[PDB]
This record gives structure tokens, C-alpha cells and sequence, in this order.
């Protein structure tokens, strides 16, 4: 992953 | 079990979870029952979720769920508390005293961190408080200048402002920087079909502003989330 949570 | 990891790029999740930090999150499972003779993963209340924000399923949200299908829950915007009245009965809901928190903001707006005996220009400390739902203890934020316009809320159909029910595989979720925080008081409620995993730990962490590059390391918040 390494993707962004807002 | 299956795991994701997450960047933390903006500051609605603080004081629990900073920018710049990198989460681990474990995947919801469904069952694998023999019917001859694993659990189904649901959040529990008070539980950090990852989900795939409704209006735009392509973005990833992290707030806490502190509603549960069938849960009514009110906001006083005022004292910035929470009610909750489950299977609708009264969850036990506790607040902590008040104190100033270790972050000023400034106000787009930063957030810094600045020691409880010094001041910033252009800035308001952050106050901070443990609040307890049912049986999990966690810190929350609140801008002492600021407070929520009910008229901007999500309304449910049925409903005064500021209060919902929480339809059957749905959830409630807020972030626990409160006044810092586009969440279910705005945008309503989650799907089931939605969440993505429970947030586990901290791997990693990062010194920075929420646009800027690193300054340095935090390694102090490796560890468990709390």
C-alpha cells in the first residue's frame, strides 16, 4: 500500500 | 490476516495519530464458519477504521467509529460531547478535565507542536480531553474559538440537526481532532461494503507539516496506537 487515509 | 499500510498526510485524526505518521491496518475478514461442525470482523465502538470515503470511493478515510448500527447519536456542539444511545439504553460516555494540549494551530492552517510553557504568533493552543465510550479511552482535540454550524451538518431525513440513528451495517464516524475534522457530522453515514481495516500500529513516523517534507524522525511513536 503505502497510499494516504484522510 | 491481511494488512495495509497507510500515510497519515493530514492532522484529523491527532493527538492519536500525527501527520506524517505510517500505519499498519489490519484487513475485516469475513468468517470461515464449517456449518458441518475464524470470526466475521466488525468494528468495534472506539475502534481507528480505514474506509473508502462514500461520495468519492476512490479516497481513503481514517476516523474512529464511535456509532454502530442502530446506535442515536447526539452532538452538543457547544461542549463538543457526544451521546450515544445504543440499539435504539445509554452507553456510559465519560470526559476527561480539560488542559492544554501540546499543539497550537495557526490559520489554510498548521498544526506545531510547542511546549506547554511557550506561545506562537498567530496561533491558538489546542486543548485536549480523554474521552471514554463504553469501555475505550481515547484523547481528543478541540479548538476553544471554534465550534461546528449545525446548519452545515448532515441532516437524516426524520431527524433534528445534530442527532442521528444509525441505519443497520452503517457506521457513525468521527475524528478526534474535532473542530479539524470532515466526518459523519457532515457527510453522513458509512457502509459496511465501505471499511477497509482496523488501524493496528504505527511502523513509522515522520516529522512534518502537512504539505511540507520531512524534518525528521519520530521514532518515540512506533508502537501501538493509543
Amino acid at each position: 500500500x503505502x497510499g494516504g487515509a484522510y | 490476516f491481511i494488512y495495509e499500510a497507510f500515510q497519515i498526510p493530514s492532522g484529523s485524526m491527532m493527538p492519536t495519530l500525527l501527520i506524517g505518521d505510517f500505519i499498519l491496518v489490519e484487513k475485516f475478514a469475513y468468517g470461515i464458519k464449517d456449518p458441518i461442525y475464524i470470526e466475521t470482523g466488525h468494528p468495534k465502538r472506539g475502534d481507528i477504521v480505514v474506509f473508502k470515503y462514500p461520495e468519492d470511493p476512490k479516497l481513503d478515510y481514517i476516523k474512529r467509529a464511535v456509532g454502530l448500527p442502530g446506535d442515536k447519536v447526539t452532538y452538543d456542539p457547544v461542549s463538543k460531547e457526544l451521546t450515544i444511545q445504543p440499539g435504539c439504553n445509554a452507553l456510559p460516555v465519560t470526559y476527561s478535565n480539560v488542559e492544554p494540549s501540546d499543539f497550537v494551530q495557526t490559520f489554510t492552517s498548521g498544526f506545531f507542536e510547542v511546549p506547554k510553557n511557550e506561545t506562537k504568533e498567530n496561533g491558538i493552543r489546542l486543548s485536549e480531553r480523554k474521552e471514554t465510550l463504553g469501555d475505550v479511552t481515547h484523547r481528543i482535540l478541540t479548538v476553544p474559538i471554534a465550534q461546528d454550524q449545525v446548519g452545515m451538518y448532515y441532516q437524516q431525513p426524520g431527524q433534528q440537526l445534530a442527532t442521528w440513528i444509525v441505519p443497520p451495517g452503517q457506521y457513525f464516524m468521527m475524528g478526534d481532532n474535532r473542530d479539524n475534522s470532515a466526518d459523519s457530522r457532515y457527510w453522513g453515514f458509512v457502509p459496511e461494503a465501505n471499511l477497509v481495516g482496523r488501524a493496528t500500529a504505527i511502523w513509522m513516523s515522520f516529522d512534518k507539516q502537512e504539505g511540507e517534507w520531512p524534518t525528521g524522525l519520530r521514532l518515540s511513536r512506533i508502537g501501538g496506537i493509543h
